Parts: C-alpha cells; structure tokens; sequence
C-alpha cells in the first residue's frame, strides 16, 4: 500500500 | 463543491506547493496537502500510511508529532480545524 494509494481514499468534500 | 478558504499557517503550506489562490474546494486542499507530503518524503518508507511531521510545518499545523492517514476521522478533523466556511 503506498502513500498516493492511502492518501486518496479521503473524503474529498 | 464545498468551497473552503484555508487559515493562516494552511494558507502557507499551500502556496509550498504551488497553489496560489485563497479559495479552495476541499479536493484542491487534499490535492496540495497530499503533493507536500509526497514530494518532502515525509511518509514512512515501510509502512507508507505513516507520515511525520514533528520537523514539519504540517505538525505545526495538525498539532502532532505523526498521523496514520489510514484513520479518516481524525485526518478529515485536524484539516478542518484549519479551514473555514
């Protein structure tokens, strides 16, 4: 799992 | 979207990176935040959900040493505390 992966599975709004 | 104008020390961290504006979707905000941590390595090597931030400006901002980017809430918390509207 890398960081880019992880970082984008935050709620964006 | 939700259109947010990020605080001070944010504001600051933001324009690092390139995004020179006052007005920000909370996509753009991630965008940027996410392109910061990326670019000064500040993830763990290893176990890259990891990031450090006690040398950082981020730590200023969120107030802590590390995070695990793995714990929604609390991200999604600590970068609110830093925006408005």
């Amino acid at each position: 799992e890398t960081f880019s992966d992880l970082w984008k599975l935050l709620p964006e709004n | 979207e939700t259109l947010v104008r990020p605080k001070p020390l944010l504001l600051k961290l933001l324009k690092s990176v390139g995004a020179q504006k006052d007005t920000y979707t909370m996509k753009e905000v991630l965008f940027y935040l996410g392109q910061y941590i990326m670019t000064k390595r500040l993830y763990d090597e290893k176990q890259q959900h990891i990031v450090y931030c006690s040398n950082d400006l981020l730590g200023d901002l969120f107030g802590v040493p590390s995070f695990s980017v793995k714990e929604h809430r609390k991200i999604y918390t600590m970068i609110y505390r830093n925006l408005v509207v």
